[PDB]
């Protein structure tokens, strides 16, 4: 077992359109908000139809107003990923000591000082002869497969690759994002509002995965997460000294 | 030396030789 | 269950400005539509106005717009109402009323109600 | 319900058609798919819940509400396919692998067709592929769309129409311009015909000042309806969040079948062994080595072939599709 | 859309069938809500939807009508249901109301 | 007739070469040539994101990506 | 092609590959509502014209 802490969670997003709004011959500016990749931009005239061909007075001068931002998908709730770093890890027996004709079912902590205890018995474990680690310092939890990927740190979002839709939280507010969608002035007369956008990062990260350390990891060993462990691990000789009553 | 690398503007001039 | 109790100064003088208070007990504010209702004696009831509990949006009546405003207080389980310049075509029987239902302009609750006249 | 601005219409453009698709899920793993349409399914002319009718948006100036039943709606990608539930905006299919996915309504000879572009890809649980699930094979967990009708996946946030404007409460003649209204609606006018007017009017009434009939805008405020935040439509001024509904289908975690495939022959040989492997379908064959070096490999094998794979002291471990993990250890069997 | 109650008024006995009508201006397809207003306290929804009984209320109540003309049917009259009827639309923002009807003990 | 228009190129500056990091979720045709004696002329269609290095030279080189406007750079001289 | 007079119905069949095609340097499944306005040859609606 190492010790885990979570940075935020990635998964598909979901690119919100708001409705343009027209005041189509006075003036609009830019405004700014804390929404997830907010970019707005201000064009000239369109004069736009929506059904009857008539949907602006004024013709020129016909400024409009364009937004985009994005949130997390609906069935982001359980398809997605989180983001985890491991420190130095803590290996947990579990020993069956059998003294005589009395058996005895103890686990104990591996670190050299500390004891386990079963009704009459002292042992201590502890250090492990090779000290060794299946887990790199970035790891990924994606519906129990863990990932051995180098992911980018907070706030340091890059469009096209995993990690460019964060948030601490499923339900959290806090959303931030650059995922580079770009605005581009309309030209079809009825109304419609363009937008360019990158790949989502997250599905190039599902195509590029490559195989699970569940399949990879050696040593005869198998990965388990919530929380993350490393069960039934073969390597280096332990320690062991019992303190027969 | 320039620390820009690419711009988009072209040369108007021409270096001469050994100049 | 939702329970609603009205609390406001009975006696006003008017063009002063109106503030009535209704509590909510037994279920959160910000998951139901929260509303105001008025029912003037020897008259019928009318409209004035409804928020949303965690979004704030405000729908009022369009001849007291200008003189209806809608806050409220997650705090204090709490909605109000402000009226202001009252006159006294004002003097009504005011009733706020919640729904079961998270949006509905019927409402399955409502307080007792409190009176409030406008005489100099 | 709204009307949208369909990318692909019956015949060839563009249309405005009133059961545009917004966005089409594919995160179920048993091919179905979450549709969002701009009509209301389920529900009758006053709104209440009843499951044979559903609603939508009308063609005329009156711009009413119109109402048809499921024995007339489709859903098809390549072919046909099985409509499994619904509610309101959200539909749920399950479809054959295609290109795009298309809705349409069939209302006698006025029948009308949306097509918006989605990849739907035939995917598959486990590491096996499959066209339909064996009777027999392991039980893994899985993640469907569920059939209940009663679920929550998440809200979307609907708020107040804006103007919805039209060409025919308009009319010019002998150099004016006219407002017709309907009977007993008030339509509202906004217009510059030199200096700025703004009023609500329910009869025939003129104006002055301008000539030319595309210069003015007339809308009824019909508060009767809530849009959807939707791309194809002018807002009100006042853009603030109203009101939320359910998204139904939720993404639940159940228990589904994958297939368990035919369980290799092991030929022994010194420090190696021989797989001998048949599979009909291409299924994902990973091994790695026990040792201090994972050595690992994996490759999707169609057909019948064989893989010479070396064992060490330390030992190999292979998983051949969903089997149970087999563990293999060398001898000293030196010759 | 504007409201004309009807009839005002009307005085029965115990066991008796009235029959009270809402009138709207303008087509609000089966959208109404009738409340029964009981005097020094609040008053309490009937039916919903325009035929639906809310949970509570007495069957013996039943309500009818589309479009622009709708009915509610009180059937075997009882004493502690003289009340003042209101029926309410909710299509249109605000909602509005009756002039109200008056039904008294014979 | 209309035609689509892809995501605008992202241009990551380097001694006497360019690199444009781009996407595209359909095969799209980049064609550059370059604006001296030898045009050297490469063209590929590109599925997906893939990053492309290209060499420029002081008299230039013209991209063209997607069906946009032919965009012209230069190289400098920052040694 | 296929004529289905009721129960007799006939049907004829030539071969020819039948591709998709598209125009510009992009390749596309339907018209976008927005993009570049390009010059390219379709086969006109109307009846009355000739070829
Ligand atoms: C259209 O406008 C007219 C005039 O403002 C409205 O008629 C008024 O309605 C209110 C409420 O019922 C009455 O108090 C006024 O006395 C009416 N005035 C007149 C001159 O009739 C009418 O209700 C509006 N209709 C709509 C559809 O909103
Ligand atoms: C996934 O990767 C393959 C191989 O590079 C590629 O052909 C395919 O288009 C990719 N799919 C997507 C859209 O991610
Ligand atoms: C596997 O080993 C045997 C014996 O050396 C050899 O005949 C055969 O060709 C090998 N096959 C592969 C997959 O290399
Ligand atoms: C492009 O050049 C950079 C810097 O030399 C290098 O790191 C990168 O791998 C190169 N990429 C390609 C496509 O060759």
């Amino acid at each position: 077992t190492p010790s885990t802490n979570k940075e935020y969670v990635t998964c598909r997003f979901h690119t919100v359109i708001p409705s343009p709004q027209v005041k189509c011959c006075g003036s609009l500016e830019c405004k700014a908000s804390s929404k997830a990749d907010y970019t707005c931009r201000v064009f000239g005239g369109v004069y736009p139809f929506m059904w009857g061909g008539a949907q602006c007075f004024c013709d020129s001068e016909n400024t409009q107003l364009s937004e985009a931002y994005v949130e997390f998908a609906p069935d982001c709730t359980i398809d997605h990923a989180v983001a985890l770093k491991v420190h130095t890890a803590a290996l947990k027996v579990g020993l069956r000591i059998v003294y005589g004709n009395t058996t005895a079912h103890l686990d104990t902590f591996v670190n050299g000082v500390t004891p386990g205890s079963s009704r009459d018995l002292k042992v201590i474990a502890g250090p492990i002869s090779a000290a060794f680690s299946p887990f790199d310092h970035k790891v990924v939890i994606r519906k129990g497969l863990v990932y051995n990927y180098d992911f980018p740190e907070y706030g340091a979002m890059k469009p096209g690759a995993f990690g460019d839709i964060q948030a601490s939280s499923l339900d959290a507010t806090d959303i931030v994002a650059r995922t580079d969608i770009r605005l581009l002035k309309p030209s079809v007369k009825n109304i419609h509002v363009p937008y360019t956008q990158a790949v989502s990062g997250y599905e190039m990260w599902k195509n590029n995965s490559g195989r699970p350390l569940q399949e990879t990891a050696p040593f005869g060993c198998k990965i388990e997460v919530e929380p993350l462990r490393a069960s039934n691990c073969a390597y280096g000789h332990i320690p062991i000294s019992i303190d027969i009553p | 030396p320039p620390a820009d690398h690419i711009i988009g503007e072209p040369h108007k001039v021409d270096q001469e030789f050994q100049a | 269950q939702v329970q609603l109790q009205e609390s406001g100064p009975g006696l006003v003088k008017p063009s002063e400005t109106l503030s009535l208070t209704c509590a909510v007990s037994g279920d959160s504010i910000s998951n139901n539509y929260w509303t105001w209702i008025r029912h003037f004696p020897g008259k019928g009831l009318e409209w004035i106005g409804r928020i949303y509990g965690d979004a704030g949006s405000t729908d009022y009546n369009p001849s007291l717009k200008s003189r209806v405003t809608i806050s409220m207080d997650l705090s204090k389980n709490q909605f109000s109402l402000d009226l202001t310049s009252v006159t006294v075509a004002d003097t009504a029987l005011y009733y706020c009323a919640s729904r079961t239902t998270v949006a509905d302009n019927w409402f399955d609750v409502w307080g007792p109600g409190v009176l409030v006249t406008v005489s100099s | 319900p709204y009307l949208g601005f369909c990318p692909y219409c019956r015949h060839s453009a563009p249309c405005f058609s009133p059961i545009k698709i917004e966005n089409v899920w594919d995160e179920s793993d048993d091919g179905s798919i979450r549709i969002q349409v701009s009509a209301q399914f389920g529900y009758n002319q006053a709104g209440t819940a009843d499951v044979t009718k559903f609603r939508y948006m009308s063609f005329d100036h009156d711009h009413d509400i119109k109402e048809d039943s499921m024995d007339k709606i489709a859903i098809s990608t390549s072919g046909p396919c099985r409509r499994l539930g619904h509610k309101g905006y959200f539909l749920l299919a399950q479809c054959p692998p295609g290109d795009s996915v298309t809705v349409s309504i069939t209302s006698g000879a006025s029948e009308n067709s949306c097509t918006v572009e989605k990849k739907i890809r035939r995917k598959f649980v486990g590491r096996e592929e499959y066209l339909f699930p064996p009777v027999h094979g392991k039980l893994v967990k899985c993640h469907v769309y569920d059939h209940l009708k009663e679920t929550s996946a998440g809200y979307i946030t609907m708020h107040r129409p804006g103007p919805h404007a039209y060409k025919s409460y308009l009319e010019e003649a002998s150099g004016e311009v006219y407002i017709k209204p309907p009977s007993g609606k008030n339509v509202t006018y906004e217009c510059k015909c030199g200096d700025y007017s703004t009023g609500i009017v329910s009869t025939r009434t003129k104006m002055n000042g301008c000539t030319k009939a595309k210069q003015c805008i007339a809308y009824k405020s019909d508060q009767t309806k809530w849009v959807f935040n939707s791309p194809d439509l002018i807002r009100h001024t006042d853009h603030s969040v109203q009101g939320k509904l359910h998204i139904p289908f939720r993404l639940t975690p159940t228990v589904c079948p994958v297939p368990l495939a035919h369980t290799p022959t092991v030929t022994k040989w010194f420090k190696g062994i021989t797989l001998h492997l048949t599979a009909t379908r291409p299924t994902l064959l990973t091994t790695r080595k026990l040792g201090l070096r994972a050595d690992a490999t994996a490759e999707w094998i169609t057909g019948t072939t064989s893989r010479n794979f070396s064992v060490g002291r330390e030992g190999l471990e292979y998983v051949w599709g969903n089997h149970e993990p087999v563990r293999v250890w060398a001898q000293e069997s030196a010759p | 859309i504007q409201m004309t109650q009807s009839p005002s008024s009307l005085s029965a006995s115990v066991g008796d069938t009235v029959t009270i009508t809402c009138r709207a201006t303008q087509s609000i397809s089966s959208l109404l809500a009738w409340y029964q207003y009981k005097p020094g306290k609040a008053p309490k929804l009937l039916i919903y939807q325009a035929s639906s009984l809310h949970i509570g209320v007495p069957s013996r109540f039943s309500g009818s009508g589309s479009g622009t003309d709708f009915t509610l049917t009180i059937s075997s009259l009882q004493s502690e249901d003289f009340a003042t009827y209101y029926c309410q639309q909710h299509d249109s923002r605000p909602w509005t109301f009756g002039q109200g009807t008056k039904v008294d003990i014979k």
